[PDB]
RNA sequence: GAUUCCUACUGUCCCUACUUACAAUUUUGUGAAACCACGAGACAAGGGAACGGGCUUGUUAUUUAUCAGCGGGGAAAGAA
RNA sequence: UUUAACCGUACCUAUACCGCAUCAGGUGUCUUUGUAUCAUAACAAAUAUUUUAAAUUAAAGUAAGUAAGGGAAUUCGGCA
RNA sequence: UAUUUAGGUAGCUGUGCAAUUUGUUUGUAUUGAAGUAUAUAUGUGAGUAUAUAUAGAAGAAACAAAUGAGCCGAUCUUGGAGGCAGUAACAAUAUAUGUAUAGAUAUAGACUAGGGUUUUCAAUUUAUUGAAGUGAAUCGGUGUUAUAUAAAA
RNA sequence: AUUGUAUAACUAGUGGGCACAUGAUUGUAAGAAUGAUGUGCAAAAAGGGAUGAACCUUAUGAAACAUUAAAUAUUCUAAA
RNA sequence: AUGUGUGGAGUUUAGCCUUAUUUUUAAGGACCCGUCUUGAAACACGGACCAAGGAGAUUAUAAUUAUAGCAAGAUAAAAA
RNA sequence: UACCCACACAUGGGAUCAAUAGGAUACCAUAACGAUGAAGGUCGUAAUAGAAUACGAAAGUAUUUACCUAAUU
């Protein structure tokens, strides 16, 4: 019905950098059976 | 703005409460509240303060892998128990602004229960760090949304 | 070492303004700069296809030429002062 | 086609078609010039050289 | 720099024993990755793409749904 | 003597530089008190930072100590 | 009038269902069109038709036409979200009254290269906003040159 | 025995094969290599050989009822 | 991919086909799909999960088949 | 208590359908720069001003046109 205030309630601040660490790049630039 | 799931057959002597996107853990604060519904107002609130000072444990159920043995998890016939604080806190700021409507709308704080409790998942906030041979990994949290509804006794 | 350890020793700076360009791209030993090629009248030709879009004529402000397109549409206000005069021209 | 992309090859565990080179954005890494890429041009383009009109 | 022998010396060994600190085991807070056809319990022999978790005949486990170890197997994971 | 024009004068020396970062790495020069019978090593001044889970009890680890009698019999080799 | 014929990988031919746009004809809709979710009937099958809830502005059928015309796979492309898992890995000084009494770790301070308001103060909780702050005849540059463009030591 | 026979035009896939019965060449021998005649698997269902690409009965749309073949009749398992 | 409420089974066995009002059970059948391959459930390769996108269309020159107009002749060559 | 299934109600995400001050192709007209200082750049001007946009000490709505720039004693 009602929120109320509180310490452990939510920032509209850190909401702006979130938004800001979301982009970057995804993809990016002994053995068996040896004998010579 | 999250609706509740409950259905309220008399629009008087219902109070209802709630707090969206708290920066509590989901699967802590899930693990808390499973045993507060059919209960009176007055015994949560003794009991949650006994969490804190680690006098009674809570009794996980669902998410419960690799939790150590204890002794005072023997009255809810189980094996496991854990004491978390930052979410009994979260809890215990909701209890008591249900008690302060109640003396506003004058009606008997003895007589009331709690009735309908559920929690939910909430949108993420993404985070960061850097790792070995220079990778980056995601960082992230996860919120919760609380729902908690009172009722009078018959 | 060739990786982390060498990187502390880059605090030297080689290119600075061009005062044609304004780009960061003129050499201060080599006297030369890498996008204009500053000393020489001409300018370079560009490296690419996509490098004659980011500098053309028409992105700029054409202080001059937004006023001959202009007179060829339309007429061209003449001053009246100035058009008795040209009439007293031999 | 406006890019200049080029294949990587193989031994990255990663497939072989055409990635933006480059750096510094979220753009770069990604697949292009084929017709199953995103933003990249369909196979067999239509043109203008196709007969519109015919004779009887 | 490469190789052999004497003297001294010693837990390298006969044959291991005892003490302390830091991580580990127990609590609160911040909170990831590799990997994943399906995996719903495990074996003996058979035939088969000539070394089966599943197919065919036999022998078999089960604490209210755990916790801490260990490196036999998954012809274990990385790299057309 | 209405004589001496134009530009920079805040702050940081490593949690205010470069390594994708509040990274045990790297980076030019100078100054710095007292005991210290060659010095070195070590300690103290000066100055700057800092707030609250349990414990005589695991196994196996990373460091530091001690060992009766024998003295290279261990091992590719006195490697440690 | 199949009392005779009917399996089938590679492969060849015939009859049919789905989508977007174009000419002509017929018709629906604010007492409610398109979409979406559950049922029922019907077709050998690609599929079709109706009923109930929700939503709020345009869509269907017949005779002909034009194709960017039907996905489980390509270590396929882009976005969103799982298991493993609250698991690995990191952080955790004392006082009954305190702007103090103690404990603990680390040598410290100036010029240049690089950084550019991080400086100082006020208000609200290593943050956000707003003001204030750099004063030169004698401290650096501007001057000379290193055998036809060179010095902040 | 056969109601047709004969003639033209256009065009695809394939050119790494293997097994059983009869009989051979090389080789000490091989689930080895290479030829000859017939039929199969590849591309072939159901029933039986416990299980098996090629062994034995056997020609092909959807179903119901009776008769057999291959093989079986202590029990798993229909049938002295 | 998850949360709350109500109802139901058992602890010895996921999902599928046939026949049954003992349908949260019983008896028979039934190894995971795509692909190279003489031969794949293979200890041969690709695939953790959903949505949207995604590959024999166009043009020139020849030939055969079907259709339309005229026919010892046939034709919208540029242009007017 | 955990594990599985059926139904009803709420979270998470932006697919489907409908719209559109945007693009693509063909045709027609034009085919006008600069020492009388061009094209391009740097710095400044708003009563309370950051991005974008317009403008030169005559500066955020018929004349002027700061400094480099072929840049030219
Ligand atoms: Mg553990
Ligand atoms: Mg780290
Ligand atoms: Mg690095
Ligand atoms: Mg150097
Ligand atoms: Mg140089
Ligand atoms: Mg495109
Ligand atoms: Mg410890
Ligand atoms: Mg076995
Ligand atoms: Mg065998
Ligand atoms: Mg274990
Ligand atoms: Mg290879
Ligand atoms: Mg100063
Ligand atoms: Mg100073
Ligand atoms: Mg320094
Ligand atoms: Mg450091
Ligand atoms: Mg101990
Ligand atoms: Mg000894
Ligand atoms: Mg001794
Ligand atoms: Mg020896
Ligand atoms: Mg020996
Ligand atoms: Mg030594
Ligand atoms: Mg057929
Ligand atoms: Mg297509
Ligand atoms: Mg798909
Ligand atoms: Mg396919
Ligand atoms: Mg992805
Ligand atoms: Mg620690
Ligand atoms: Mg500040
Ligand atoms: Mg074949
Ligand atoms: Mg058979
Ligand atoms: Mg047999
Ligand atoms: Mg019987
Ligand atoms: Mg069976
Ligand atoms: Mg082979
Ligand atoms: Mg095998
Ligand atoms: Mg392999
Ligand atoms: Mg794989
Ligand atoms: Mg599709
Ligand atoms: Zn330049």
């Amino acid at each position: 019905f009602s929120s109320n205030y509180a310490d452990h309630k939510i920032d509209l601040l850190s909401v702006e950098n979130k938004d800001f660490p979301k982009k970057q790049k995804k993809v990016k630039d002994n053995r068996d059976r040896d004998f010579g | 703005a999250i609706n509740f799931a409950y259905d309220v057959v008399d629009p008087t002597k219902v109070i209802k409460s709630q707090i969206d996107s708290a920066r509590v853990s989901f699967k802590k604060t899930r693990e808390t509240a499973n045993t507060l519904r059919k209960r009176s107002l007055l015994n949560a609130i003794s009991y949650l303060n006994n969490v804190v000072v680690k006098k009674e444990c809570v009794p996980m159920r669902r998410y419960a892998r690799g939790c150590g043995h204890t002794r005072q998890a023997r009255a809810f016939n189980q094996r496991k128990g854990r004491w978390p604080k930052k979410s009994a806190l979260a809890l215990l700021q909701v209890l008591e602004n249900i008690k302060e409507q109640a003396v506003e709308k004058g009606l008997e704080v003895e007589k009331l229960d709690l009735d309908h409790v559920q929690i939910c998942r909430a949108p993420k906030v993404f985070g960061r760090i850097f790792r070995a041979h220079g990778r980056v990994n995601p960082f992230n949290k996860s919120p919760c949304h609380i729902l908690v509804a009172a009722k009078v006794r018959d | 070492s060739k990786g982390t350890a060498s990187f502390g020793k880059k605090n030297k700076r080689n290119h600075t303004l061009c005062k044609r360009c304004g780009k960061m791209s003129y050499h201060k030993q080599l006297r030369k700069c890498a996008s204009c090629a500053y000393p020489q009248p001409k300018m370079r030709t560009p490296g690419s296809i996509k490098a004659r879009r980011r500098n053309a004529l028409g992105t700029g402000r054409m202080r001059h030429l937004k006023k001959v397109i202009h007179e060829h549409v339309h007429g061209k206000k003449v001053n009246p002062i100035l058009a008795a005069f040209w009439k007293t021209i031999k | 086609m406006q890019h200049s992309a080029v294949s990587w090859g193989t031994g990255r565990a990663i497939a072989r078609c055409p990635r933006i080179g480059g750096g510094g954005s979220r753009r770069s890494g990604q697949g292009a010039f084929a017709n199953f890429c995103r933003k990249g041009r369909m196979a067999h383009p239509t043109t203008t050289m196709r007969r519109w009109c015919r004779k009887i």
